[PDB]
RNA sequence: AGUUACGGCCAUAUCUACUGAAAAACACCGGAUCCCGUCCGAUCUCCGAAGUUAAGCCAAUAAGAGCCAUGCGAGUAUUAAGGUGGGCGACUACUUGAGAAAGCGUGGUGCUGUAGUUU
RNA sequence: AGAACACUCGUGUAGAGCAUAAGGACUAAAGAGUGCCUGAGUGUGAGCACUACUGCUUGCAUGAGGGGAAACCCGGGCCUAG
């Protein structure tokens, strides 16, 4: 039978990668955080204070409050077939800034131009949506340089 | 000839081993006379019943001399060994060693309660620049140009004291 | 044993570059620089003091992501502008360099007229004048050098304080400290204005005039005597506070690129090997 | 264009042999009176310039070891969905999709930020 | 003075140690020494582990508090049990 301590089953998780042992780099400590940013959790096994519980490893959430050397992040979780919000305390050594909003922020920068012109000249924005890839395109071909294919390889 | 690139003594190491009680005090007083220093007592690494040694028990005393004082002692000792050494006594590193059985040959008066002890002499030779391997900031390994080799150590001995190195 | 098998090399992890070079302590650096997440707009300045065989360097540095930025700099070798002839790594030259460094800063920030100099007459920390702008703030970075009573790094630090910058310090480190008694500041003043060396010069002339010439040749060439030092140092300090050194000019030393060696091409490397086989057979 | 002080990413930067280097630096170097610390002025701390490019730091060289990239291995190994497909089983063919690794070949061998100094 | 006594020089990515299972962590240290101290303080909040008890993480205020030149750290034991 299995046990139920705070760091159960973390032999693979919570171990350093090959040729990457030691303390964190300066960039870790010089990064500034703000309320409302999206942030991503990855535990550093060498630091023993401010570690989250291993369920949260590799998950992304939103910063709710900022303190001297730690952050409070909001998560959601299913328990007993219902949704529950959870507020997780994490030290700054175990977090990295998330990339999940990157494309959306670029798209907002384009929208922000159009939405002004749409008051002056038009009435409503064109709004620049994405579209999924359509059907295969048409082609005009010169028809020299033909290559033949054959079952010449007998494959003993 | 090229200055720098010339051999010197960097250290002479002296040790007496006498496992037991008041013997170590009696011994220490000898080292305290031969050189103007207070020697360092050393302790047993293992426990060995046959030799009469418990672990962490004091068993020996040593002192390390440098500079002018080193020259006097070495000359005083090589005389006792009559300027005769064997090709066994030299290392691949530019160092050499010998032993003496009777401390009174170094000249001190007997005092029958103190006793008779032997002593080990070990000598380390050098050329300038060795500091590069010992300083705190920018510490680095020395060049092969600036080591002392087995042949050079023999040549220096022959030249300096006119001794004879037997095969 | 170790270095005899390939696996030793295949599994090895290198230290960071400035650690291999024995120039930086990362455990110390991180404690010194790490950001406080609530004090937004705080921008801590390190005072970096380093001592070479030739000179003393003071730099004021701010640590930013991507690389440290130098705000200002001063070097004991520049004191030759104000007539310093001798002892560029002396305890006095340490103090003087810290003084110079401070003034250059407070001029850029325009605090210079508010926070006046104060030549070594107390051991208190610099205090914010009411109704005016706050003092410029810094912390001391001594690197790999040891802290002990009367180390030259602390001389430069007192220089900066006397110059008007706010550094927190404890008097435990200065000469003239006593374990359970008031501070004897005349001993400190004595060293700043060079008494320690005068007292050595005076001794040697009674002991051994040969050794004196060997030990102090450079001083002799300037006709300086043990008696002259206080006047020398008082003038030096005043001049630092009073004057300003001329700006540096920029020049293209570009043409010295002639001296740079260039690596062999592939074509050459191959022919060279070919010839080596043929020379051997 | 190098160097030097403080750095960023942490081997294209490591490890082993050899060889070069104008200027200014960087060093080795000469002492212990003081402050400071040792069994020991070796290390650490202080006060110095008589020497020296021998060393370190920097740079080149090597059908070098190791690291980094790419091509091939290879539509190969394994695998999602499907049928009144096959086989006593062990397991395996086909249809619509996703898709490796080791080895071995070929090329590389640090790049950059702020300030200071040197034709 | 021996297989195995003390002292040295060169190599040495851990082949050692870290009181007590097993795993993880650690190299100018968290290991081995040396100095000083009793923070193994005092009030009162918010949370994490399926969360009552329990264990841990973290906020603000105070001490004629500690260690350190200082930045920093400390309301038990390197982390996961007693």
């Amino acid at each position: 039978v299995s046990s139920h301590g705070y760091r159960r089953q973390t032999r693979n998780l919570f171990s350093q990668a090959f040729r990457k042992h030691g303390m964190p780099n300066t960039s870790t400590y010089l990064t500034q955080y703000a309320v409302g940013e999206y942030v991503d959790i990855k535990v550093n096994p060498a630091i023993h204070k401010g570690m989250p519980h291993k369920y949260y490893h590799g998950r992304t959430g939103i910063i709710k409050e900022v303190n001297r050397g730690s952050v409070i992040v909001l998560f959601n979780r299913i328990l007993a077939n219902k949704t529950v919000e959870r507020k997780v305390i994490v030290g700054i050594e175990h977090i990295r800034k998330s990339k999940c909003q990157d494309e959306y922020l670029k798209r907002l920068e384009i929208n922000k131009k159009i939405i002004e012109e749409a008051e002056k000249k038009g009435e409503v924005p064109v709004l620049f949506k994405r579209q999924p890839k359509g059907p295969k395109p048409a082609v005009e071909m010169l028809m020299n340089n033909i290559i033949e294919l054959s079952y010449d390889k007998v494959e003993s | 000839e090229n200055p720098m690139n010339k051999i010197k003594i960097q250290k002479l190491c002296l040790n007496i081993c006498t496992g037991g009680g008041e013997i170590l005090n009696k011994a220490s007083k000898v080292l305290e006379q031969l050189t103007g220093q207070k020697p360092r007592l050393s302790k047993s690494r293992l426990t060995i019943r046959s030799f009469g040694i418990r672990r962490n028990e004091k068993i020996a005393c040593h002192v390390t001399v440098r500079g002018e004082k080193a020259m006097e002692i070495l000359e005083k000792g090589i005389k006792i060994k009559e300027y005769e050494l064997i090709d066994s006594n030299f290392s691949t590193q530019g160092s050499f060693g010998f032993g003496i059985k009777e401390h009174i040959d170094m000249g001190i008066k007997y005092e029958p309660d103190v006793g008779i002890f032997g002593m080990n002499f070990y000598v380390v030779l050098e050329k300038p620049g060795i500091r590069v391997s010992k300083r705190k900031r920018v510490k680095s390994r020395v060049g092969n140009k600036q080591r002392v080799t087995k042949d050079e150590a023999k040549n220096w001995f022959v030249k300096k004291y006119e001794g004879i190195v037997l095969g | 044993d170790n270095k005899s098998k390939k696996s030793y090399f295949q599994r090895f992890q290198t230290k960071k570059r400035r650690r291999r070079l024995c120039k930086t302590n990362y455990r110390r650096r991180t404690k010194l620089i790490k950001l406080d997440q609530k004090n937004v707009g705080e921008d801590k300045s390190r005072l970096v003091v380093r001592i070479t065989n030739s000179k003393v360097i003071c730099q004021v540095v701010k640590s930013h992501l991507g690389g440290d930025m130098v705000v200002a700099q001063a070097t004991s070798a520049e004191l030759k502008e104000f007539g310093l002839k001798v002892g560029f790594t002396n305890y006095s030259a340490a103090y003087a360099t810290g003084l110079l460094c401070a003034r250059k800063i407070l001029r850029m920030e325009k605090l210079d007229n508010i926070y006046k100099p104060k030549f070594c007459t107390d051991v208190d920390v610099v205090e914010d004048i009411e109704g005016e702008k706050n003092a410029y703030r810094c912390y001391l970075d001594i690197g790999l050098s040891r802290n002990s009573k009367g180390a030259k790094v602390f001389a430069a630090m007192k220089g900066a304080s006397d110059g008007g910058i706010k550094i927190p310090y404890s008097p435990k480190i200065f000469p003239g400290y006593n374990k359970d008694e008031e501070f004897d500041q005349q001993k400190l003043r004595d060293r700043i204005f060079g008494k320690e060396v005068a007292n050595y010069m005076q001794l040697l002339k009674k002991e051994d005039e040969t050794k004196f010439k060997k030990q102090f040749s450079e001083y002799i060439k300037q006709n300086i005597n043990a008696e002259d030092l206080e006047k020398m140092y008082e003038n030096l300090f005043n001049s630092i506070v009073t004057k300003e050194i001329s700006k540096k000019e920029k020049k293209d030393y570009s043409a010295l690129k002639k001296y740079k060696v260039m690596k062999l091409t592939k074509e050459e490397r191959d022919a060279r090997v070919q010839q080596k086989l043929v020379e051997n057979n």
